[PDB]
């Protein structure tokens, strides 16, 4: 849960399947653009 | 002919352009050596206006920059204000031909902030960076201090410029991705030399170029361990004004990988000039090459000297990416195919591929010694001889053939004979593998049958080392030596732009290549019937690798089959071919990328008509 996934991130651990995936960080690098 | 200024005439105004990437005065790769050639035409476009921000490298420094005072005010104020708030930043100039400003950026002095800007980024991005990753963070790092740059040279200007940057890859990109999360008046460009997720997957996955609609890029991008990298070369491309590669097959790869098709492809291009610092050249070094031969197979000098063709491939030792067994294996069908004719050609290939060798083998020197040992001997004996001949006749008498040889040349020339005594056949490597059961080459050259035979013709010789002027046995560097050979061969199967078969048609040599290259597509592009040219493109894209081999055996077979007068006409058609691979025509690609980029991200004041004109026509 947020902070919880940037953890996985920071360990290496990133769930690329589910929530890490590039759909969420495209949605949200759309608002800047 | 077609010059910078020739139609693109733009507003350029107060436009300040940032020439971001990581290896500007610190050579790792092959982009060094593109934006050293091209900073040139950049900054005679963009005069005093173009700066080229990279990491800061002690060993960099003290060889090619030289440090200097901000020109201006603002980037005065610039350099003060970011080394007074925890930063170590330092600018000079660049010593090469265009001498442009550099601006370095110390990203070891900056880990204190790292813990803060890695959660910034999750603030901004969703993008987090494993600690273990020791790379992707100094790309971090490097991307904060080059957005903190440029937003302080923003502020710090007294009437703000129209700013434009550029950055060249993954490792540059979250500078591009944190200019558009801070909304900053900035034009952006990003420029991929080659997709990260491609040679990985070239290597151990099957079938990369007939797959590239099935690749699920997030799959394969985490079980790598490099999703992190994968994202953030990915979010850098899908928030860019403006989106290039640098081929076209690199453009298709693109779109299916980044899922973003480039707004335009810019090739790789060089300063022609200096190569052409070809007739005599090319005997000069022809005669050297027809020495060392000489040397390696004395006491089996049974073929016609005059009637043998050198051929060769180099680049880095990548077996399949370099397409090394296809060659291979055409040799063999071709020495089949010359055998079976009864034809008196022969063919010497050389694999200049790098290795873990120690030192050259006994055999090799051995003959290099016998040759020279010839030469002398055969040298006293020739000078001798004419000085007899001489005296002989200036008294107005012909000369007694049977008394101009006496004791001492029949000694020398007894010796030499018996130098050249010799039971074995010559190697096929000329150094001494650490590896040599494991050597690809090697156990491909043994499976095929080509060990140097009699009534073999095809010769085969791998020189590990890189070609040297100080070598013992190869006295000249790699240039001199390619401008001797008749033919260069690149089957490639993985390659975003080939610098090896450029470099070898600047030259003047003729070249195969393929269309799976970024130099084969631009040549076939640009080309009409490029075999007329000295250009073979092997259709190695829609075809199986059987295929891929009969055909370059057709190639290669249909080369050997020309006439002198033939490959003469050939030749020279491709050295009327080096102007469509320098920056004079290359840069001008780039040119309309920044007026896109320009155009996109400040409408009001720039407008771009999208004139995408840019020729051998010949035979077909």
């Amino acid at each position: 849960s947020s902070e919880e996934r940037k953890e996985r991130w920071e360990q290496g651990q990133a769930d690329y399947m589910g929530a890490d995936s590039f759909d969420n960080i495209k949605r949200k690098l759309d608002t800047y653009l | 002919p077609g010059l910078e200024d020739w139609e693109d005439e733009f507003d350029l105004e107060n436009a300040v352009l940032f020439e971001v990437a990581w290896e500007v005065a610190n050579k790792v790769g092959g982009i060094y050596t593109v934006l050293q050639t091209k900073a040139k035409v950049t900054g005679d476009e963009w005069g005093d206006n173009y700066f080229l921000v990279g990491p800061y490298t002690e060993q960099g420094v003290r060889t090619q920059v030289e440090l200097l005072e901000a020109p201006t005010p603002a980037l005065k104020r610039t350099l003060d204000s970011m080394n007074s708030k925890g930063c170590k930043v330092y600018f000079g100039r660049w010593l090469i031909e265009g001498g442009p400003l550099v601006v370095l950026l110390d990203v070891g002095a900056s880990a204190w902030a790292l813990e803060r800007w890695k959660g910034e980024l999750w603030d901004t991005c969703n993008i987090g960076v494993p600690w273990y990753d020791r790379e992707a963070n100094d790309a971090v790092l490097f991307g904060f201090l080059t957005t903190w740059f440029l937003g302080e040279f923003l502020a710090q200007s007294e009437e703000k410029p129209h700013v434009v940057a550029h950055f060249h890859e993954w490792l540059a990109g979250v500078g591009l991705c944190l200019c558009r999360a801070r909304r900053l008046p900035v034009a952006t460009i990003f420029t991929t030399h080659a997709t990260l997720l491609g040679r990985y997957l070239c290597a151990g996955a099957v079938d990369f170029y007939n797959n590239l609609e099935n690749f699920n890029v997030d799959k394969e991008a985490g079980e790598r361990q490099i999703y992190h990298r994968y994202c953030m070369e990915r979010a850098a491309a899908h928030c860019a004004h403006v989106f290039t590669t640098v081929s076209q097959i690199t453009a298709i790869e693109a779109q299916h990988l980044l899922k973003r098709k480039p707004d335009i492809v810019t090739p790789n291009g060089l300063n022609v000039k200096k190569f052409s610092a070809f007739q005599n050249l090319h005997a000069q070094s022809k005669a050297r090459i027809q020495e060392f031969v000489r040397g390696h197979f004395y006491g089996h000098l049974d073929f016609n000297l005059d009637k043998t063709l050198y051929f060769f491939i180099a680049g880095r030792y990548e077996f399949s990416n370099k397409g090394a067994d296809v060659f291979l294996e055409a040799l063999a069908r071709l020495n089949y195919l010359l055998r079976v004719n009864g034809s008196e050609q022969t063919v010497v290939a050389f694999f200049i591929m790098p290795a873990r060798t120690n030192n050259f083998n006994v055999e090799t020197l051995k003959g290099q010694a016998v040759r020279k040992q010839l030469w002398d001997t055969a040298n006293t004996v020739k000078e001798k001889f004419g000085r007899k001949l001489y005296e002989s006749l200036l008294v107005g008498s012909l000369p007694d053939m049977n008394k101009m040889l006496d004791k001492e040349d029949f000694t020398m020339m007894k010796r030499a004979i018996f130098a050249t005594q010799r039971q074995s056949f010559p190697p096929v490597c000329t150094h001494n593998m650490l590896d040599d059961s494991s050597d690809p080459i090697l156990t491909t050259i043994r499976r095929i049958g080509l060990f140097n035979s009699s009534a073999d013709r095809v010769k085969v010789i791998f020189h590990p080392e890189f070609l040297s002027s100080t070598s013992p046995l190869l006295p000249v560097d790699y240039e001199e030596f390619v401008r001797g050979c008749h033919l260069g061969v690149f089957p490639s199967y993985y390659e975003p732009w080939g610098y090896t078969p450029a470099e070898c048609t600047v030259m003047g040599i003729p070249s195969i290549s393929t269309n799976l290259s970024g130099f084969g597509c631009f040549m076939e592009e640009h080309i009409a019937d490029p075999s007329a040219y000295g250009i073979y493109i092997l259709d190695r894209r829609f075809r199986s690798l059987d295929d891929s081999c009969s055909q370059l055996t057709s190639f290669l077979y249909s080369f050997c089959q020309q006439s002198r007068r033939q490959r003469i006409i050939q030749r020279n058609r491709t050295e009327r071919l080096s102007d469509l691979l320098d920056w004079k025509y290359l840069g001008r690609y780039y040119m309309s990328a920044r007026h896109m980029a320009l155009s996109k991200a400040f409408p009001e004041h720039f407008t771009y008509e999208p004139n995408e004109a840019d020729p051998r026509p010949a035979s077909v």
